[PDB]
């Protein structure tokens, strides 16, 4: 009995229904087991490539090639692209078709369900802005697949490592590519992401020799990126803007005084709870279906 | 500034 999901916190009071909900529970979790699988492991571990890592990656290549398709258009604006509509339009269009490549046959059912996350996944068509709300209908995405056994609990590193990992490409090529605007201060983490955060810092936990502090080292960062989720995002932020790191990413300048991983990741988490799962902006968007529900969460 | 206690 599959649900299109549906948006279900209207007003502030709702929040108490979504902290309590079974989507709210599962969601956490599954943000927390794919934290603990990747605790001190390099992107370059040698990790199970299933058959559905590989068409989800097939999958993200594909919104990659829509964007090449797509070029930005000459506007007065200078804030979004408009060519980013006509990029989400066919993403609109065809993401029923793109899951159905990914979603075995016998679980049909399942496929306007579990589209509607990667709907969700990309920005907003309306402001052309991208923000960790997005970032977590991704989330929400994959682990309604893992709900589904479409993928299974030796898929969890890949999962990060290979399809979020690729995700992350292609959400910063729309960024960059259609000038899309934050969703969402000075104790802002990031413009437009959360998560590699927190499984970045677990990667690092126990580190032999890289410490928060070299995050705001250049040369740490050019040195490990391509091993490291949380180094890949700094080089992001560092490409981006200008000028003291101090004065551009005040948040992060002050983590990189943190002594250790493991407390730099558990604080992320504390703060992700906070600044994202807490904040009624962005929740207010999530929508709950079967998977994903609303109801208060079971024992 | 205090989720890192």
């Amino acid at each position: 009995n599959f649900i299109i999901p549906k948006k279900e916190i209207h007003t502030v009071p709702d929040m108490g229904k979504w902290k309590r909900s079974q989507a709210y529970a599962d969601y956490i979790g599954f943000i927390l087991t794919l934290n603990e699988g990747v605790k001190g492991k390099k992107l370059t571990f040698e990790y199970r490539v299933s058959e559905a890592i590989e068409k989800l990656v097939a999958l993200l290549n594909t919104l990659d090639r829509w964007i090449d398709e797509t070029p930005p258009v000459d506007q007065p604006s200078r804030f979004g692209n408009k060519a980013y509509r006509t990029w989400y339009a066919k993403l609109d269009e065809e993401a029923e078709n793109l899951v159905a490549t990914v979603v075995p046959t016998h679980l049909a059912a399942a496929v306007p369900e579990v589209a509607v996350y990667l709907k969700e996944s990309v920005g907003n068509s309306t402001r052309i802005d991208y923000g960790t709300g997005h970032e977590a209908a991704f989330a929400a995405f994959l682990c309604c697949l893992c709900k589904i056994g479409v993928l299974r609990v030796d898929d969890q590193i890949a999962i990060v490592f290979k399809v979020f990992n690729r995700y992350l490409e292609v959400m910063r090529k729309l960024q960059k590519t259609y000038r899309m605007e934050p969703a969402g201060g000075v104790w802002g983490l990031d413009d437009f992401q959360f998560l590699p955060f927190i499984w970045g810092s677990s990667q690092l936990i126990d580190h032999p020799y890289l410490e928060p502090r070299h995050f705001v080292d250049e040369k740490a960062v050019n040195e490990n990126h391509k091993d490291y989720m949380f180094l890949e995002c700094i080089l992001f932020i560092t490409e981006m803007k200008t000028g003291p790191f101090a004065e551009h990413s005040n948040q992060l300048w002050n983590i990189s005084a943190v002594p250790s991983w493991s407390k730099v990741n558990q604080g992320l988490i504390r703060m992700y709870k906070a600044e994202c799962l807490e904040k009624f902006p962005v929740i207010q968007h999530f929508k709950f279906g079967s998977l994903l529900p609303i109801h208060p969460v079971t024992s | 500034p205090d989720y890192f206690l």
